[PDB]
């Protein structure tokens, strides 16, 4: 047999191995030189066009001989050295020259190749493109480089929910043209989302039908019915027809799904909320997360779509009572956008109101996120939860937003040495990105905002009034024992310091 | 009634 | 495998393909340069009549080569030169001088009864031809000519229901010969009017089935029970040997559309009455809003089907009394022709008592609209209403129509779940974007208005007693301590507008 | 490609074309004057009987040529100048020519093809003959040819119940011989008298199948079961086989059926009672 | 806890 360049001279030589030549002229100097047969020769010998006589020379000679020697040192004797100087100077770029052209560009417009047509038939989402988050989308297709020499992996942007991960998985296979065709031979993408038992084995039905060819979709089988092990020796069987494939997994929930890729040897990159799911995989475990917006990226987000940047100082203190709110979270501010109908600061400060006394639901609107209010995601993010952090979560709202505070005084309010509260937090926070840790000055944690009015219109009308009484309770027992800065504890008897929030709260349950 | 069947 | 520009030059000069060429011809001099398989060449080898080799050639072929090189290389040497002279101009006057690619090579082909077959084929329906209106169908045209270069679009051409908006699309896609052929290859205008869950599947199992060739029309599946995602790959599949296609959604009421169109990256024409749905897409969005017929386009509307002109000044006020009443709106006018009988000014003016005292039920006639009457239209667009909304709707009815009036006195009749009534403002704003049934104006203060038709469907469609409660509840806060607007000296009598609330009153003691 | 004329000369000229020639002959003269190629010229140089050699070179000739020029300037050279004379007349006819023959009648009994043949097969039923409405079947007749330019329009013969509406296109489409053959290439009517919602549809399946091949009548599926749009698109579909087609609609008492007809953009009579 | 999560 050939090899990739001596198969690519006798293809790229076609124009020319066309319009002067014959192989029965060579049949004898290659039933010769011994790497022909006369049945081989037979065939090509009886045949009535010459299209034929060189169809059959080209497919027949490339089994026998060892290389392609023998008709470069033919067409030099056939008075046909015009093929052979061209092939001859071929071989000397290639034998004597350890440089050709690399996986890269020669045939120009991968912009309807790689954007267009690969993208788009591996269903990966129309990327954003009035506003892009430079450090992640960075930092994703870098960390997709450093893997494609990798056989499988896992590459985790986890975040909070509506954070803007998949968002962002979209940007970095959208934007540049390495990561589809240099570094990946294809894409895959695939939305997760499952809770069912049944839907971690759909999903890779649905793989498996995302591979198979234009030609038998048709043949589509009832294909329901066949074992998981089956199912995933027919992937990976399918998966052969596929050099270098990456694999988008947009939503994951289910640890089954990680598992399954882990067994079936695929290279992901997975979009998800909770994090803990990695766990589930033993290998390379790499992870890009997806914090909250910073204060000055929400300006450039709000400027990106035609916002109106502040004036007085209680305007940039109202689009800060925003900032504030939505406790940098690319969602909620869309929809925040999307509602924000005259475009005034004043509208603005009027939504920055309904939401502290309407909670989510006074924002909701159409967004390119599938929920019409991250209430809506949070709920999902909120029943996977262990029965007993689903506790500790749920109790969680009568604390200071924005604030952090010792682990103790969070004992006060949590169910159950009392680190273990702290296991829970940890729990809490790796699971859905609901609370934040903060490992000194001393070991605490913080509840943010959006994570807070979630919570107040959902949990409990009375556990609220509950948790407030059981805070003063224990706070005040504590008193029986006798800014960058934290709260000393010489000072935690008295909570009131948040007493502003917490009369608020309080007026929410006792009405 | 609010809506004499809509419409 | 190829993409829309090569693809684009393949079904451009097909009429050629079809005219001199065969498959068979090619199938020997392209299994060498490596874009088939001895399956390939087995099902475009074996088949009876040309078309379909050639129709196998072209399916097959720009799925297979990683270029359109060994195609040009081939018309050349079989004499049939004629062929990759024309693909080679294509390209070059594609890669190198782009614009230059409509005038030049794409044009000179242009016929007036190719056209026809495109349009028929993509179920577009017949332009309407006794009168035009100038003005929009030459901006849609205008941005869509903007945009044929783009890989996917919406352009949402909006407004009132029956306020006329398909009809232009019809017209926009019928005037020029540039649209189809010069700027996009094909058409697929499908109506959506969808509502259940199921609908936005439904809808695109059936471009799906706009797409798939006359040929597999026959082996359609069991494709009714299959995943969405194995619709949309099957979709975006049998969606290369479609470039550049254009995609006509009449009537999309569902965000659901929009999302698929848009996950599809498809180019869209899309007529809605909703405007917002278009806060489901992350992208290039472009809007033209189908306005209310000004006074004088009503007049160009009625010369235009043969009816006679004023002359006495109760005769012009007759008309005029019709454009007032169906606040310009092109299907109620329409209704109103239709209906119009004798076609004596005197009989219209009859029909323009009829519609007070009757409601759109007075003047319901069969038309080139769908519907009997407007109210069977705007049904819908209420049903659909977010609930409190479909609440601040119920109650505009206790205005003044085609009267501009403040907010405040607007807070006085709609409900609400402290001090503040902006919630008013965003409530009626989502009302006038979701339907236009209401009418915004910026300044000098900030006013709504309730336009004439919007109303007489809420007279005779809401709850009876509702009318006379708001009528009162209005009384109440009515007292505390012309192009003009009704300034904040005088709110405290709303008694300027007595006459239609005199009708109101009247109307509610039957 | 050729075309209408100078296909129809290689048509014409085949009792000729078979007594005296071979393509084998020519085969070199169009390898070189640059309108053939050697596969071309090998398909048809092995060939065992000459009625082979001269249906591929007749097939294989159309592609490669822009017209018919160097076959006449060969049958000239091959002593079968006999041949190229008729064909030079023939484009002489043609060329320097503004008037051949229109849509009319050299091969008559059409007494046959129009009245027996293609009114049948469209089902429209037989005229009425011991009396005829003079001024109404020809203004019927008449309206009909001044819309045979037209893409798709309305004739609504309508008037009362018996009046006779049906009848008279009966006559309308039966007496002359230009409605079906010069203004129009086919003939479909259909009865409609549809009360049901589902009537309007029933229809247009009916029509799909009035269109249909003998062959695949066979193949008729559960067809029962597919979207409106569908059947739509499928009629719209098998309608390229049908230029210049005219449909009756007997009996019409739905505007859906109008409507349906109307975004079909079919050429429609209508015998109606309600107007 | 938690109306209907
Ligand atoms: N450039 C952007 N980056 C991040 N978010 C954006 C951007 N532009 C718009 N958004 C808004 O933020 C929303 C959330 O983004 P995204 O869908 O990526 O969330 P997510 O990270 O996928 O969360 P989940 O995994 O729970 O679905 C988007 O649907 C969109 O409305
Ligand atoms: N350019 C026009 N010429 C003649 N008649 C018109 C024109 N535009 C509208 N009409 C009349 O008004 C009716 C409504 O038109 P159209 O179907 O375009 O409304 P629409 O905007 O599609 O409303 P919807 O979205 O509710 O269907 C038409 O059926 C026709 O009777
Ligand atoms: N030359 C004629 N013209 C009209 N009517 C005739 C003639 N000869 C006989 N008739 C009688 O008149 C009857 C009514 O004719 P026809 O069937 O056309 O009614 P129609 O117009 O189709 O009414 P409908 O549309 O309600 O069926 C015929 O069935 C026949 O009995
Ligand atoms: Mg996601
Ligand atoms: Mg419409
Ligand atoms: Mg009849």
């Amino acid at each position: 047999m050939l090899c990739e360049i001596e198969c690519r001279a006798l293809s790229t030589a076609h124009t020319r191995l066309i319009h002067d030549f014959e192989p029965r002229d060579a049949l004898t100097y290659l039933e010769g030189k011994n790497i022909f047969t006369e049945d081989h020769s037979e065939l090509i010998s009886k045949m009535s066009t010459r299209l034929e006589r060189i169809a059959n020379f080209l497919r027949i000679y490339r089994r026998q001989a060892s290389e392609l020697g023998p008709l470069i040192d033919f067409f030099n004797y056939n008075n046909q050295s015009h093929l052979a100087d061209f092939l001859e100077d071929y071989i000397d770029f290639a034998i004597n020259e350890p440089d050709l052209l690399r996986p890269v560009v020669i045939a120009p417009q991968f912009s309807r190749q790689m954007l267009d047509r690969k993208l788009l038939l591996g269903n990966v989402p129309k990327q954003m493109t009035c506003y892009i988050r430079e450090y992640h989308v960075d930092r994703v297709i870098k960390k997709l480089d450093e893997m494609c020499d990798l056989d499988s992996f896992f590459l985790f942007l986890h975040g909070r929910a509506g954070s803007g991960k998949s968002v962002i998985a979209s940007q970095a296979l959208s934007k540049s043209d390495q990561l589809i065709g240099i570094n990946y031979d294809s894409i895959v993408w695939l939305k997760d989302s499952g809770t069912a038992p049944k839907s971690t084995f759909d999903l890779f039905t649905d793989i498996l039908l995302m591979l198979k060819s234009e030609d038998d979709l048709l043949n589509f089988p009832s294909v329901e019915h066949v074992t998981s092990v089956v199912l995933k020796r027919m992937i990976c069987n399918a998966l052969i027809d596929r050099p270098n494939t990456l694999f988008v997994f947009d939503d994951v929930v289910q640890e089954e799904t990680i598992r399954w890729a882990q067994e079936l040897r695929l290279r992901c990159l997975v979009t998800t909320r909770d994090v803990e799911i990695s766990n589930a995989a033993s290998q390379t475990c790499e992870f890009i997360e997806v914090t909250s917006l910073e204060i000055d990226e929400c300006y450039d987000f709000l400027e990106a779509y035609g916002m109106p940047m502040p004036v007085g100082e209680k305007e940039e203190d109202v689009l800060n009572k925003t900032i504030e709110l939505s406790s940098g979270n690319p969602a909620t501010l869309m929809m925040f956008f999307k509602s924000c109908e005259p475009k005034t600061f004043e509208k603005m400060a009027q939504l920055n109101n309904k939401l502290e006394s309407r909670g989510l639901v006074g924002v909701e609107c159409i967004t390119p996120y599938s929920y019409k209010s991250l209430a809506m995601a949070l709920q999902r993010c909120v029943e996977v939860l262990s029965d007993e952090d689903r506790s500790a979560l749920a109790f969680a709202v009568v604390m200071p937003p924005g604030v952090d505070i010792p682990v103790k005084l969070w004992s006060c309010v949590i169910p159950v040495l009392d680190d273990e509260v702290a296991d829970r937090l940890k729990r809490l926070s790796k699971r859905g990105a609901l609370l934040s840790g903060k490992r000194m000055p001393v070991l605490t944690f913080k509840i943010d905002h959006i994570i807070h009015m979630f919570l107040k219109h959902v949990v409990d009308a009375q556990t609220i009034a509950n948790g407030i009484s059981i805070l003063e309770q224990r706070l005040l027992e504590i008193g029986n024992n006798n800014e960058t800065v934290i709260r000393p504890e010489d000072f935690p008897k008295f909570m009131q310091l948040h007493q502003k929030f917490y009369d608020s709260l309080k007026n929410f349950a006792c009405c | 009634p609010l809506f004499n069947f809509m419409g």
